[PDB]
């Protein structure tokens, strides 16, 4: 069978610059080559047949090329939109085994996430659970240190954090950071805070709110 | 207009056998093959295997020769991948592909939007719907953040939606996490015009379907 | 080239539209 490499993993590129992506078949395969672009939660999508044609509905932007048995997924100038993985296709003989794909990321401009707060519902602590979730929204870089402080105790064990996919519009991400008490736990302290420390940031940002009041 | 819909996600104990559709539209089949496509979490894509839709002829990667069959029901237009004697190992999302052919160059034009399957000896649980209000601690200027947590379910997935799709600018549903408890949970949060709490209602759609899970939750401001 | 992959589409059966 054809084994596909696919190079590099994983690459990052301002917008407007131009990006290659390139796989390397392990035998001459003729020019039989796709390629395939993944946007997040969405199915593939046809992007190069024939290693050098554009498919149908795809930017211009987009072109392949071949050296030998080197293939190249080039893009002329990068937009927020192209940010995916995209994956390479042995297409001569079956199997038509893929490459192990490349994650394209935007470089950006540093941005402040925006920091808001939610205590839980009446209805989960009426379940005897209480949920808090820190939100930050739209921020660049990825890396970002959310703390919480319950009564300006810092917490430690009981918080989970979940991060988007860049957004293909600003290249932004967003987080939410969930602290998780008991009910009874909950409702032993006042001041429930999330310390956001981040690139954008002169010094950490903090979000609080006292419960009784919330 | 061509489609390719695939039958929904699934939970299968190991050793049983599942049958994942693949209905399409738009053209005439039987001139157009049909292909699979693995794809399991954290990784890529893995050809798995073509039926030739006017011979039945059919060609499997090696990995997928024994357990896996792909067949036909022609007069429906719809090809089936059939996994006997699943194994922990199979549980992924499986897209069916289109395969055209047109007289140089051979592709996957058209896609199914893909279906999970989950393998597990775990009893499906399905999700609590709770509320983020907005509220002064969620608000900055003219925009306001709120949402939806949706706790404690297994498996994968779950679909959220705002305002039954009428409402997709500025929303952020969060890949899920693992808790301790073997669980999934994830919010979707969205940023309104602060002008509209109050007067524009806003529910979160929860869908999960391994359990038959279906939450509108209307989500409305606290005071804070 | 097309020499090649047309025999090779020939060889595994693939519908030609
Ligand atoms: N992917």
């Amino acid at each position: 069978d054809i084994q596909m490499t696919q190079s590099p993993d994983s690459l990052s590129a301002s917008v407007g610059e131009t990006v290659t992506i390139t796989c390397g078949a392990s035998e001459n395969i003729y020019g039989a080559l796709n390629w395939y672009q993944r946007k997040q939660g969405k199915s593939p999508q046809l992007l190069i047949y024939g290693a050098t044609n554009l498919a149908d509905g795809m930017s211009s932007r987009f072109s392949g090329s071949r050296s030998g048995r080197q293939y190249s997924l080039k893009i002329s100038s990068l937009h927020p939109d192209d940010v995916a993985t995209y994956y390479c296709q042995n297409a001569l003989s079956m199997p038509y085994t893929f490459g192990g794909g490349t994650n394209l990321e935007t470089k950006r401009t540093v941005a402040a996430p925006s920091v808001f707060i939610f205590p839980p519902s009446d209805e989960q602590l009426k379940s005897g659970t209480a949920s808090v979730v820190c939100l930050l929204n739209n921020f660049y870089p990825r890396e970002a240190k959310v703390q919480w402080k319950v009564d300006n105790a810092l917490q430690s064990g009981n918080s989970q954090e979940s991060v988007t996919e860049q957004d293909s519009k600003d290249s932004t991400y967003s987080l939410s950071s969930t602290l998780t008490l008991s009910k009874a736990d909950y409702e032993k302290h006042k001041v429930y805070a999330c310390e956001v420390t981040h690139q954008g940031l002169s010094s950490p940002v903090t979000k609080s709110f006292n419960r009784g009041e919330c | 207009q061509i489609q390719l819909v695939q039958s929904g996600p699934d939970l299968k104990k190991p050793g049983e056998t599942v049958k994942i559709s693949c209905r399409t539209s738009g053209y005439a089949f039987t001139n157009y093959g049909v292909n699979w496509v693995k794809q399991a979490p954290g990784k890529g894509l893995k050809w798995m295997g073509w039926i030739n839709t006017n011979t039945g002829q059919t060609t499997y990667a090696e990995e997928f020769r024994g357990r896996f069959a792909i067949s036909l029901e022609t007069s429906a237009s719809t090809a089936f991948l059939t996994i006997s004697n699943l194994k922990n190992e199979d549980s992924a999302t499986y897209f069916c592909a289109r395969l055209i052919y047109d007289g140089d160059y051979i592709s996957s034009d058209f896609w199914g939007q893909g279906t999970t399957l989950t393998v597990s000896s775990a009893s499906t649980k399905g999700p609590s719907v709770f509320p983020l209000a907005p509220s002064s601690k969620s608000t900055s200027g003219g925009t306001a953040a709120l949402g939806c947590l949706v706790k404690d379910y297994f498996p994968e997935p779950v679909t959220v939606s705002w305002n039954s799709g009428a409402l997709t600018s500025g929303v952020h549903t969060f890949p899920a996490v693992l808790q301790s408890s073997g669980l999934y949970s994830l919010s979707s949060v969205v940023t309104v015009p602060s002008s509209s709490l109050g007067t524009q209602t806003y529910i979160c759609n929860v869908n999960h379907k391994p359990s038959n899970t279906k939450v509108d939750k209307k989500v409305e401001p606290k005071s804070c | 080239e097309d020499n090649i992959r047309r025999l090779r589409a020939l060889a595994d059966g693939v519908q030609k539209v």
